[PDB]
């Protein structure tokens, strides 16, 4: 199964689960400059692609 | 100009927020809004209305005042 991957493999499964979708976002401790959930949001996705 | 983390300090706050693609924009738009209108209209009528009210019966009793005096009276 490793064999299998090459790099278009890490593009496709990436994509499949990382590219576009809603997050779940945990913080603890000193957080303030944690950023808002839209920002994070917006970082799951590149306008440039 | 000031910058996140230099702000202030806060301790012991928990905060829950859900995605905005997870949820409604516009949950109980009528259902719930028109009620809170009212809510906030009721709270600030006295404060607002009364001065323009006055300006209501100021400006129609000068108005009327304004013509009849320019119409002429028997001698
Ligand atoms: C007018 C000319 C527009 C200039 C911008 C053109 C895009 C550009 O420079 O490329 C970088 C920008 C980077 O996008 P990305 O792929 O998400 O890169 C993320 C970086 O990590 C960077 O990620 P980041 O986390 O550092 O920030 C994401 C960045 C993403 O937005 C930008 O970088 C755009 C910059 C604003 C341009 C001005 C508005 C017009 O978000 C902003 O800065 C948006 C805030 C703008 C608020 C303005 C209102 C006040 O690339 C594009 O937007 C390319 C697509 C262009 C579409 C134009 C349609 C024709
Ligand atoms: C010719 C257009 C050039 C691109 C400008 C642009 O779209 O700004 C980026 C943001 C949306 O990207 P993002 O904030 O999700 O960050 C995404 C990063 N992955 O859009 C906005 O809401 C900003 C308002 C700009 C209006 C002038």
């Amino acid at each position: 199964r490793i064999a299998e991957v090459d790099a278009r493999v890490v593009r496709e499964v990436c994509s499949k689960y990382f590219y576009d979708q809603c997050p779940a976002v945990a913080g603890f401790g000193p957080i303030e400059q944690l950023p808002d959930y839209n920002r994070i949001r917006s970082g799951m996705f590149w306008l440039r692609f | 100009g000031r910058q996140f983390g230099h702000l202030t300090r806060v301790r012991h706050v928990i905060t829950y927020s859900l995605s905005p693609f997870e949820q409604r924009a516009f949950p109980h738009y009528f259902s719930k809004g028109i009620p809170n209108v009212l809510r906030r209209t009721r709270a600030c009528i006295l404060r607002v209305a009364p001065p323009f009210v006055a300006f209501y019966l100021v400006y129609t009793w000068g108005t009327q005042e304004f013509e009849k005096s320019k119409r002429k009276n028997p001698a």
